[PDB]
RNA sequence: GCUUUUAGUGGGCCAUUUUUGGUAAGCAGAACUGGCGAUGCGGGAUGAACCGAACGUAGAGUUAAGGUGCCGGAAUACACG
RNA sequence: UGAUAUGAUGCCCUGACGAGUAGGCAGGCGUGGAGGUCAGUGACGAAGCCUAGACCGUAAGGUCGGGUCGAACGGCCUCUA
RNA sequence: UUGGCGGAAAGGCCUUGGGUGCUUGCUGGCGAAUUGCAAUGUCAUUUUGCGUGGGGAUAAAUCAUUUGUAUACGACUUAGA
């Protein structure tokens, strides 16, 4: 347990976790932010179909000389990718997911990812060397995802706080002279 | 519930922070005074943050006193609280920040069988 | 007093003009300024296209687009001057500029409307008689303002339209002072007189 | 001992106040008040109204007769200072007002003796009212500055 | 009637400042219709309420009121001072203001 | 200069309609439907 | 009135007036005083030295130098050219 | 200084003053440990940590609430670095 | 409702006819209080949302494919029931 900041319902929920997983951090946030929020089976679509090139990955925040692309005009981007090994690790969270959902009794069809964070894992050092007889740092740089599906509920009702109101003497004077001369 | 006091004036309710506090972390909000020799602070520019200095004082007859008008009062046990049983209008009990919750409910009940004011009393609370 | 006040441009001089305006726009006023193609500046035609052609040259070495922009118009001249007048880089700068429109002619509705004058900015107040004065028109079209002939047009038809107008409502004042002739020497008229009315 | 004692403590005596010298003189009012004159309420549920004064009480406060039969101001206390005072003067002399005092006014729907210590000014008011023109008119109808009123140029 | 205006009409010009120094506590009100300082002697001690509304209604209303007070005349052209319960709030540079007289010395 | 009114003719081939499409295959093809309509009415609105 | 003891300092600079060398210099060197350094505030747009005035925290009033067409608080004041 | 109520380093009356580098001096705030004390706090939660939550002090800082946590730690009078 | 004028940013102005409402032009009758001696004592228009009920009309664009009159990539230019 101990995950993100969840506002969502424990019991009507389902999660997956992947701690120290050797993918780009910054890949598999651009796919973990373009998928928060999304129908289960139509996250799963979008990222079959970045698999097959046929829609992209809006890179929004780690996006800096990245090349252009017509694909994110669906996202209103010019900046977009195709982070094929963050997408297979995501999709293979989801289908976790999936699985835990279909064993804690939830309804696969009002499945929404409801929680997709990740962050950044202990790196893994290697070695570069360069010129003059210099050695600097290769270093890969791992991310724990973890993400929780929720079944989707209705309609979010009245019976509510009512504002007991307190107003003074010159005011329910006035008020009272209203319903005296008209109705 | 104490004395009449006069109306309490502070002179400046804003915390004096350190210079360049907000700018970096490591330069803690906890004042410090700018020694530099080209320190606008220093200097008293128009425009930069105030100094304290003894002008700021608070007058002797509202020094020290709560908004309820008393002096507050550290509390350990029911023996520090008796202290104040002659001396309920000028001073009010607080209890310690490591009383546990089985001492607290018997410093509270002595409390009002004196008429002590205690001004912290949901501390710890089993509700 | 008037929530919109219209101010009819024509023998105006630019800075008186656009001093009272400027602090008439700060104060909460919204004003609009019509005929601004008839307004004034003082001394000659070629001592103002001078200035012009000083401010002409003024412009950014690098890349003129992001210079002093030299619109032409005799409304964004006056409005240049006007502008300097206001702190316009703040938000009660921008929120008074906002309260500002600057037409040259008289459009559509401030044709209809009641236009004011400003008598200290009146040409014919402020000048000796017999100096030299420049018309923002002429100037704005020796400058390169290109529309100078069909506000000529467009301000001779609301001219025929309004001289048409006027006619109208002063044969309906003649009636209605000549039936404000009978009411006079009753009992009423003779009250009112005595009330100072 | 979580805090240790003070060495000396207040005396929890309160001290007595001192012998002050503030008298308290009748108001003096200002010249335009004198009982009989018609007023302007500038303030209260009855603003603008035109209402006769009929007594200077004795805690600084005028009583009003803003007559019912005229314009719906019951005998009313207002305060010198939230009225203006015109120069349309009504004679009171026929006003039984010697009754009326602070206690009267005692807050503690309507008292029936209210409804006739009203109805028994407003007959000596009516009568002294309708003997001049247009003035139950001026009574009736209510104050309001118009466009181009400069209230410090204008005599009321 | 039509019209019920039982006050002055007047403008929030702007705080009492120097060059480039302002004081918030002192604000410079343009009463309608006063053009010298011996008209606006008349209005010195009437109050001042600049009146303004919220989405939030409060206590019945959704109209809040700061009140305040002339306290003298400003300049040679009936600019007067006002001080206040809780100073202007300087957005309302220009913002209408209702200089009432119910303390009318008349 | 400023185009106050655009009068078109009753029938446009679809060399014309096609230049008011990106995606001509896919289309209904409503362009200029419901503007013939004005010469439906005996041609009032045009002459207008 | 008197005494002891000890810190820092021992690179200075500017302004009025006197004044030397130099064609002069935001130059080099003197004399007297006042400043800056060491000093914030109002003014001179801006500036170490100029003008005004030296500073505990605040309120009211009055001014200094400087200003009052607008930016900008305050007369598009009055008078003779 | 006269007790039978508690600060004579006190309390109270009065007047004037308050800029500041280098620098001097004074009164305090905080830390590690030591002697005494409060027969002090504490597994019914010590210390620590987090907290656009509250209180006191001109300030150094002190106190309290809530969360986290698990074994020790503080107030006062002095000593010491 | 009759007709007319207004394209500068017209989006407003003038006119015909009847209906319904008010009339302070003049004269009356009744009502008002107690909001307590002031508290803006709430009367404007600005946008959005939702069910209700009455008309109305039933599309395109992007990606993917394609061309090269275009092209670093986007973009552009075409084509595809």
């Amino acid at each position: 347990a101990r995950y993100g900041a969840t506002s969502t319902n424990p019991a009507k929920s389902a999660s997956a976790r992947g701690s120290y997983l050797r993918v780009s951090f910054k890949n598999t946030r651009e796919t973990a932010q373009a998928i928060n929020g999304w129908e289960l089976t139509k996250a799963q679509k979008y990222l079959e179909q970045v698999l097959d090139h046929q829609r992209a990955i809006p890179f929004r925040r780690f996006n800096s000389s990245i090349g252009r692309t017509a694909q994110g005009k669906e996202f209103g981007v010019t900046k977009a990718r195709w982070p094929a090994k963050s997408v297979k690790f995501v999709q293979g969270l989801l289908q976790n997911a999936a699985a835990n959902a279909e064993a804690k009794g939830l309804d696969a069809t009002k499945l929404y990812v409801s929680h997709i964070q990740v962050n950044q894992a202990p790196k893994q050092r290697r070695r570069t060397y360069r010129a003059h007889g210099r050695i600097n740092k290769y270093e890969s740089s791992p991310s724990h995802i973890e993400l929780v599906v929720t079944e989707k509920e209705e309609a979010v009702a009245k019976a509510a706080e009512k504002k007991v109101v307190r107003l003074t003497s010159r005011q329910r004077g006035r008020i009272a002279a209203q319903k005296r001369i008209a109705a | 519930a104490s004395l009449p006091h006069p109306k309490i004036v502070k002179k400046h309710t804003k915390k004096f922070k350190r210079h360049h506090s907000d700018r970096y972390h490591r330069v803690a909000e906890n004042w410090r005074k700018q020694k530099g020799i080209d320190s606008v602070v220093r200097r008293r520019f128009r425009g930069n943050i105030s100094q304290p200095k003894i002008g700021y004082g608070s007058n002797k007859k509202t020094k020290f006193l709560s908004p309820s008008g008393h002096k507050t009062f550290l509390v350990a046990n029911v023996k520090d609280l008796e202290t104040l049983t002659m001396h309920t209008k000028t001073y009010a009990a607080e209890i310690a920040h490591n009383i546990s919750a089985k001492n607290r409910v018997v410093i509270l009940a002595r409390a009002k069988a004196l008429g002590i004011k205690v001004t912290n009393p949901k501390g710890r609370l089993a509700l | 007093v008037e929530p919109v006040v219209v101010i009819d441009g024509k023998g105006h001089l630019v800075g008186r003009l656009a001093s009272v305006v400027a602090k008439q726009l700060l104060n909460g006023q919204k004003i609009v300024v019509v005929r601004a193609e008839e307004l004034n500046i003082s001394g000659e035609f070629f001592r103002n296209k001078l200035k012009y052609h000083d401010f002409l040259r003024k412009a950014t070495a690098f890349n003129k687009t992001r210079g002093p922009f030299h619109f032409r118009a005799p409304s964004r001249i006056f409005y240049k001057a006007l502008r300097g007048m206001v702190s316009h880089k703040t938000a009660r700068g921008k929120a008074a500029l906002e309260r500002l429109k600057v037409f040259e002619g008289i459009p559509p509705p401030y044709d209809k409307k009641k236009r004011v004058v400003v008598p200290q900015a009146l040409r014919v107040l402020r000048l000796k008689p017999g100096r030299k004065y420049t018309t923002l028109g002429k100037l704005s079209t020796s400058v390169g303002w290109k529309y100078e002939d069909v506000v000529a047009k467009l301000e001779a038809k609301r001219k025929v339209s309004s001289a048409e107008y006027y006619a109208k409502k002063r044969a309906f004042t003649k009636k209605v002072a000549s039936a404000n002739a009978t009411a006079a020497e009753s009992d009423v008229a003779k009250q009112l007189a005595a009330l100072g009315y | 001992s979580a805090q240790k004692a003070p060495k000396w403590y207040p005396s929890e005596d309160v001290a007595a106040l001192k012998k002050t010298r503030k008298a308290a003189r009748p108001q003096k009012l200002r010249a335009s008040l004198v009982p009989g004159t018609v007023l302007i309420l500038l303030a209260g549920r009855f603003r603008g109204k035109r209402v006769v004064y009929l007594k200077h009480l004795e805690d600084n406060t005028l009583l009003i007769s803003g007559p019912f039969k005229v314009n719906g101001v019951p005998l009313r206390r207002v305060n010198a200072r939230y009225v203006i005072a015109t120069s349309t003067k009504v004679s009171v002399e026929g006003v039984n007002v010697e009754k009326f005092n602070v206690e009267y006014f005692a807050k503690e729907e309507i008292k029936a003796e209210r409804v006739e210590d009203q109805k028994v000014v407003d007959k000596a008011l009516i009568a002294e009212i309708k003997k001049t023109p247009l003035l139950k008119q001026y009574l009736s109808a209510s104050f309001s500055l118009k466009n181009g009123d400069k209230p410090h140029m204008l005599k009321f | 009637a039509e019209s019920h205006r039982l006050y002055v009409k007047g403008k929030h010009l702007s705080y009492q400042r120097s060059k480039r120094v302002n004081n918030p506590n002192v604000s410079l009100i343009k009463i309608e219709g006063v053009a010298t300082p011996q008209d606006a002697q008349f209005y010195l001690g009437k109050r001042i309420a600049y009146v303004y509304r919220a989405s939030k209604e409060v206590r019945g209303s959704k109209i809040r009121v700061m009140w305040g007070k002339v306290t003298r005349t400003h300049g040679n052209s009936g600019v007067v001072r006002a001080t206040f319960r809780n100073n202007l709030p300087a957005k309302t540079f220009g913002a209408s203001v209702r200089i009432f007289l119910y303390p009318s010395n008349i | 200069l400023r185009s106050l009114t655009t009068v078109w003719a009753e029938h446009l081939s679809d060399e014309v309609k096609r230049r008011f499409y990106k995606n001509w295959y896919k289309s209904k093809k409503k362009a200029f439907t419901k503007y013939s309509a004005k010469y439906a009415q005996d041609g009032a609105g045009i002459e207008r």
